[PDB]
């Protein structure tokens, strides 16, 4: 393989994917194209530039003794590959709640900051896209050290996964059970960001005198960004800065080891100390894994983020896009009303799949949508319109019962329409899980696109019964609530 | 509660033309 | 490192796996000063010698493409990582049971003769252990084609896994879950065995001119060694020479990959073709996991030699050593009795956990185990003798009530002295498979000691229950079965 | 049945200083 040649595809594929999206008809053609030129690339290249010659759990003591050296918290824990969330924590004492029981000192931190002092100081000062996202600059800057054998970070890097199940290393079958689906444009911009800044940066590395100084000049495959970039996505924190004025981007050893269950957020920087702290989201006996609350995100953000699915995530949720037509003569006052209550004249909302299904911003936009004339005059003009706005938000103050009639039979309606564009029905995904053998990244796709429907079948439930309850208050005349 | 809570793998921007 | 630092070392690995066995109460002693000396030359070698660019899924269509080149089946499958079993075949269209789907002609399997007319036949002509030994040989096989960019199937090697989890990967604290089993001395030996002969080989292959022209001499590592001799125990096959004369070991490409579930042997060897036919077990819907049946081994063999613990293996056994002692007064009828039917006086048998809990050799030792000197008489003397021998392993033919009862409340006893060895309970074994979070090694280790138990635990109480029905036969004087 | 059934991992003798 010729250096020439690597330039000349990493040419292609930039101006490839620096075009304008195709329009969403063609973008599973463009997503294939695309694949087909990287998979060109990967196979004229070496994999990862850098691979190391132990196992990963034979550098587990080095992250420990390098750790403990700088101040963190080593004792009551040991790693262990477990088969459903891969290598993690595991107790070897018991640990109450609440116990303060993990702590990470920032010296120990990858950082943006860490990033700007390092060699890629350089090119850091000079490309604009390094400085305007502290993510990519954090993937440059896990390889410049990972690819630095004196490197401070060396027994958090060695200890790193060298694979992940993010979309970026799912076959294209794989991929291809999401057609249909919200997730799939996700999966495809994802795909065209990452293919694009390998492009940029190859050429960059060669351009720019500020990166003689790299490694990275040397050798920089496909591999090697694909595996900074999803290090980066399914591992990446935000934490003050030291002078506590500023937020920045993060890597947290030893803690970064913790897997997911659900909860709530127990871990917090600590800037009189200077460290990050974790405390015992429950019990954990000696011998049970120790798990923390990632955060609350949906499982279109986990498969395409974190790359896994999350059984029973109480948080999930899909989009639903909703906007005041201007086609509507009522236009001018629907805007104005949801410019005073703070809400945009079109936005993406979320449905839920928790007990209520939209949020307080989603509801008033709703009753804004639905609302007549009149109605919309009394949250416009007099000493009680404010009063009205302010409670637009709220399920215990409706504006009348006629308007909930009508947003809930709008919601349910559209919710319904939302399933009938999708490929599959729950009942056949449910089919295909139970009747097929499937990779573990089949199966994260197949729950994705089950679980989007189950999503909205809920709505449309939901939505369903709240017009039969508002529906009786309005036969019954009952009194509306006030105040 | 957290003064300055700590969420993994935090979802950030990664679409470089956007924004 | 230096050359002469390994060469020390593996030095004295070889003298001390080389001692005489140093009796039971000292075999785990002897097991970690092994692992100890193993550890310390591996954390100063480099890992696998040959690693390749691409993952494994890579290198799957170059596997088809070559066996389709020489004749193999490559339509109707495909390759899937299936969490459970690793890679393994998946079907692409409906196969019926007891179809001919699989298909892999003698030019693609390695075999103890494509062995000896490789670039290892030199050092093959003079060393005593690879003659005496084709299972090692076929490891030195796999490693020097391995080691050479040009073999004929590098296509079959660059598919093998990287890692496996026979013993010889378990972590220290694994195998210590397995104290005090019956399988556990079989994990030392084959630890034992690996050490010594790496040690032995490594110094052959520095030394021996036949040796010289060996890819290994340049690099030869354990990691190298315990991988080859993994992927032989996992996968090696017994099949005809080309003549039908006599048998070789081979390893066979392609079928490989099919992982294993209960049922029936469906592969044979075609001479008349020559090449390895595997007919479908049972139906397989498109999109259904293939598998085949691997034989009739038990959970102890496939942990130690195939590196998986099977639920519900319908052929899992434990041993039991029974013996007629010269302290005996009828030791010689006994023996004599004993002869006659072909089993020896002292011998290891199996109890097995479905249905017949005892062979019919088994029956019939512990029958003669319990005869009376009349009893004896009738089984050595007069026309009727050699009719009462026949019979002996059936358990419609009772000797007498009595010898039943005897016979039974022996094994009762046996089983639950033999329960009474293990460190841990059945009770505590599942509770620690409930309340703890545990690797696959290690879940492999407590599933085979709790296995080991149940075993013994359902013979002692078949025995209770058999025990019981001789005992009111007898008690009722029931008329006993005759021919 | 099958005149040469094969067994997959067919378990084998590894004691080199057996025999
Ligand atoms: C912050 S790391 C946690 C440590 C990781 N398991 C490792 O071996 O380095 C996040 C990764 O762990 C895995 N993970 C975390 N929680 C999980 C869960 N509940 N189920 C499956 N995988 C999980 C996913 O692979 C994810 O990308
Ligand atoms: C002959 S190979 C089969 C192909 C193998 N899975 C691979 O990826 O190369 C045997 C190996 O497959 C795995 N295996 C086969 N059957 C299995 C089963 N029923 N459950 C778990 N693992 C299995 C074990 O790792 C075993 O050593
Ligand atoms: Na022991």
């Amino acid at each position: 393989v010729s250096p020439k040649e690597i330039l000349n595809l990493t040419s292609e594929l930039l101006q490839k994917c620096s075009s304008p999206a195709p329009g969403p008809g063609k973008e599973w053609e463009e997503y294939v194209q695309i694949r087909t030129l990287v998979e060109k690339i990967r196979k004229k290249q070496k994999g990862l530039s850098v691979t190391f010659d132990g196992k990963r759990e034979d550098y587990f003591p080095d992250l420990m003794k390098w750790a403990s050296e700088n101040g963190a918290s080593v004792e009551g824990f040991e790693m262990v590959n477990f088969k459903e969330e891969g290598f993690g924590l595991r107790a070897t004492r018991d640990i109450k709640a609440e116990e303060l029981f993990l702590w990470v000192p920032r010296k120990l931190l990858m950082t943006v900051e860490s990033a700007k002092n390092s060699v890629l100081g350089p090119l850091y000062s000079q490309d604009r896209i390094l400085q305007a996202m502290g993510n990519i600059a954090l993937a440059f800057h896990l390889l410049c050290e990972r690819a630095s054998p004196n490197s401070f970070w060396q027994p958090y890097i060695q200890t790193l996964p060298s694979e992940y199940d993010t979309p970026l290393y799912f076959e294209e079958d794989e991929v291809r059970y999401l057609q249909s689906t919200q997730a799939i444009h996700d999966v495809f911009s994802q795909y065209k960001n990452t293919a694009r800044q390998y492009a940029y940066f190859y050429k960059v590395i060669q351009t720019h005198p500020h990166a003689n100084k790299l490694p990275l000049k040397d050798s920089f495959t496909y591999e090697d960004y694909r595996w900074a970039v999803s290090s980066v996505m399914t591992r990446q924190v935000q934490i003050p800065t030291e002078d506590g004025s500023r937020v920045t981007l993060a890597l947290i050893p030893l803690w970064d080891m913790c897997n997911h269950t659900n909860g709530l957020i127990t871990t917090g920087y600590n800037l009189e100390d200077d460290r990050c702290e974790c405390v015992a989201l429950q019990d954990f006996r000696a011998g049970e894994q120790i798990y923390i609350f990632y955060g609350t995100r949906s499982n279109a953000e986990f498969v395409i983020h974190s790359g896994f699915f999350f059984d029973n995530n109480s948080h999930d949720r899909v989009k639903i896009k909703l906007g005041v037509s201007k086609s509507d003569r009522l236009y001018a006052m629907k805007a104005e009303v949801l410019a005073r209550a703070g809400i945009p004249t079109s936005s993406v909302f979320a449905l839920h799949f928790t007990e209520p299904p939209i949020s307080a911003q989603l509801l008033a936009f709703l009753r804004v949508f639905c609302m007549t004339e009149e109605e919309l005059k009394e949250h416009l003009l007099g000493d009680s319109a404010i009063d009205r706005i302010f409670t637009l938000g709220n399920s215990e103050f409706p504006v009348s019962w006629d308007n909930e009639v009508k947003l809930w039979t709008f919601l349910e309606d559209r919710a319904s329409l939302l399933l009938k564009t999708y490929k599959t029905t729950i009942e056949e995904d449910k089919s295909v899980l139970k009747n097929h053998d499937l990779s573990v990244r089949a199966k994260m796709a197949i729950k994705l696109r089950l679980g989007e429907k189950e999503i909205l079948e809920k709505a449309v439930k939901s939505a369903a019964v709240n017009r039969e309850y508002y529906r009786q208050q309005m036969e019954e005349k009952a009194p509306l609530p006030k105040y | 509660t957290l003064k300055y809570p700590i969420e993994m793998g935090i979802v950030t921007n990664w679409d470089d033309m956007e924004k």
